């Protein structure tokens, strides 16, 4: 079932990753950080991978109008009608599944993906990607014609079934935090907050370990202790921007959606050229509407081949 | 066309870890000393250097 | 060699051994950052696709139409074919009639 | 001649006759379709301009 | 971003639009020797000027 197709995603969770330039020429730790962009399709439908998943609510259940994202140590929720992808203008989101957005875009140099926070703020991550597609065939058109030819060309489907390719996922590491420490005269207090916390300290002896409650240690300073969240019962994508846990062993694999499929896609026929006869010569008047490739050769012993990209009438 | 697989980096606090060779195409491993990783919460390890 | 055709090679599509030479040089991470930097010469296959040249389809002499799967050339007009034939006696007509 | 100057000619602005030669050709409609496909050389006046 | 004309617009009390547009050939080249578009996550720091 479609809901049953999410059986895997019960074991995963969003993450926070580093956008070098995330809207205003500033580096930030965004929850919508871009990881990689794949453009193997001939049609030109980009597939984008980013930290936040789409299709899971915070209660880990199917919903097609809702996005779950990492925020602090928690998982917050946002609406899907607040998703924007853009290269230079405005882009069209053909499909979306979990960690992936399947979209189609006009030519440009940069790529930006943005969503809306629960506080009605805008979170955007934007990177550099030289996108300039050329359609299959021998003409660089821009819009399908209503009369032409069908040529085989490759695209990405919307099926969510099992696919051969896979993505590795591993165990999330400890997340440093400092907002879990307070001063009381001459002692330091740490609050559990509902999650297991690991502490290391240098005041006295035997002040290292792990806790699940509010602890107080006397004769210690704020700048003298470290606390970090440790539970991490869920899974996380292996990304080169988040440190790897102690265990160097892979924890699992997860299928990725939108495989590559062979379809038939449309091209227009060029206008016939004007032929003027002559003594062992021909004169061709060429009237192109788009950049079109023109080639010719002779059927003798040694041929005089030629080919060029005609753009204007010649 | 190829793809470059890079796993999440390993960080050790107050310790040195050496990496051994492997039988993989164009495997490249390196170790670096004196690093102070940061995260969205704060410092990662006590050991400054 | 890196950067040109043949940057990675494999004996067959399903083979488990792969030879690659693409200059994967690593670099020191920037202070106060968690990332891994690397400099690598771009894929030679895309470069070859960019400026492969002219195909034999638009260059073959004698009007030789080239097709693939299987690789073949059709309607190539060169030379002559000798023909040897053995006829039965029922395909002729006698002089009398 | 089609494609160049004077592809359509008229003795005056108000004349009721016209001489046109623009290589109009019609094509068979695509299956499962209702339309009219035609190919014709662009206007020679714009090319001259 | 790069362009040719610059337009500044606001709204009015009666929810009208008030915009005005001038011509300004703007194409800014980042400092250094590389014509990049977005900042990288590993590079060099170069002295450079802005508005505080
Ligand atoms: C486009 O069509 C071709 C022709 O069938 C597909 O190529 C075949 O793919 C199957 C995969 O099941 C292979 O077993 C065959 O050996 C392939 N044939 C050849 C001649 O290579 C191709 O897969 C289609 N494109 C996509 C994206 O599936
Ligand atoms: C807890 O922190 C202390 C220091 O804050 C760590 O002790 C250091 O350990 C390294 C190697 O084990 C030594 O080179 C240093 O000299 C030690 N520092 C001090 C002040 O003694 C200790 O390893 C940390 N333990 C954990 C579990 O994080």
């Amino acid at each position: 079932s479609v809901s049953q197709h999410f059986n895997v995603y019960k074991a995963t969770r969003p993450y926070i990753a580093y956008c070098a330039d995330c809207g205003a020429g500033h580096s930030c730790h965004s929850p919508v950080a871009i990881e990689a962009v794949r453009s193997e399709a001939t049609d030109g439908m980009l597939k984008i991978q980013f930290s936040a998943q789409i299709g899971i609510d915070k209660s880990d259940n199917h919903d097609y109008t809702k996005i779950r994202y990492a925020d602090g140590h928690a998982i917050e929720n946002a609406v899907r009608s607040s998703l924007k992808v853009a290269t230079s203008g405005d882009c069209f989101v053909h499909g979306t599944m979990g960690h992936f957005i399947l979209a189609k875009c006009p030519p440009g140099e940069f790529l930006q993906v943005s969503i809306q926070d629960t506080r009605n703020a805008v979170r955007a991550c934007r990177i550099q990607y030289h996108h300039d597609p050329q359609p299959v065939g021998r003409e660089k058109f821009t819009i399908r014609p209503h009369y032409g030819k069908e040529i085989p060309c490759t695209t990405y489907q919307q099926t969510t079934a099992k696919t051969v390719e896979e993505i590795d996922m591993h165990m999330p590491p400890d997340t440093p935090d400092r907002t879990l420490l307070s001063q009381q005269s001459g002692n330091v207090k740490i609050t559990v907050g509902g999650k297991k916390v690991k502490y290391n300290c240098t005041c006295g002896t035997g002040n290292v370990g792990t806790t699940n409650s509010d602890m107080t240690i006397n004769t210690c300073l704020i700048e003298q202790c470290h606390v970090s969240v440790t539970d991490h019962k869920k899974w996380q994508f292996n990304s080169p921007f988040v440190p790897r846990a102690d265990e160097p062993a892979r924890k699992g694999k997860v299928h990725i959606p939108f495989p590559l499929d062979n379809i038939t896609c449309r091209v227009p026929m060029a206008r016939e050229p004007t032929v003027i006869h002559g003594k062992r010569e021909v004169t061709l008047h060429l009237h192109p509407d788009h950049p079109t490739l023109f080639s010719y050769r002779t059927l003798g012993e040694d041929p005089q081949y030629h080919e060029e990209w005609v753009t204007a009438a010649v | 066309e190829y793809k470059t697989v890079v796993p999440s980096p390993y960080v050790k606090c107050c310790g040195a870890s050496e990496c051994s060779t492997k039988e993989k195409p164009d495997y490249q491993c390196k170790v670096y000393t004196g690093v102070y990783p940061f995260m969205w919460g704060g410092a990662y390890c006590f050991c400054d250097s | 060699q890196p950067g040109r055709f043949g940057d990675i090679q494999s004996r067959t599509v399903e083979s488990n051994d792969l030879y690659a030479n693409t200059a994967l040089k690593l670099a020191r991470p920037s202070p106060g950052m968690v990332h891994v930097p690397y400099t690598q010469t771009p894929s030679g296959f895309k470069y070859w696709l960019k400026e492969k040249g002219t195909a034999l389809n638009t260059k073959a002499p004698f009007g030789c139409q080239i097709k693939t799967n299987p690789v073949r050339a059709m309607n190539c007009a060169v030379g002559n074919i000798p023909v040897s034939m053995n006829l039965p006696d029922s395909a002729f007509t006698r002089i009398v009639e």
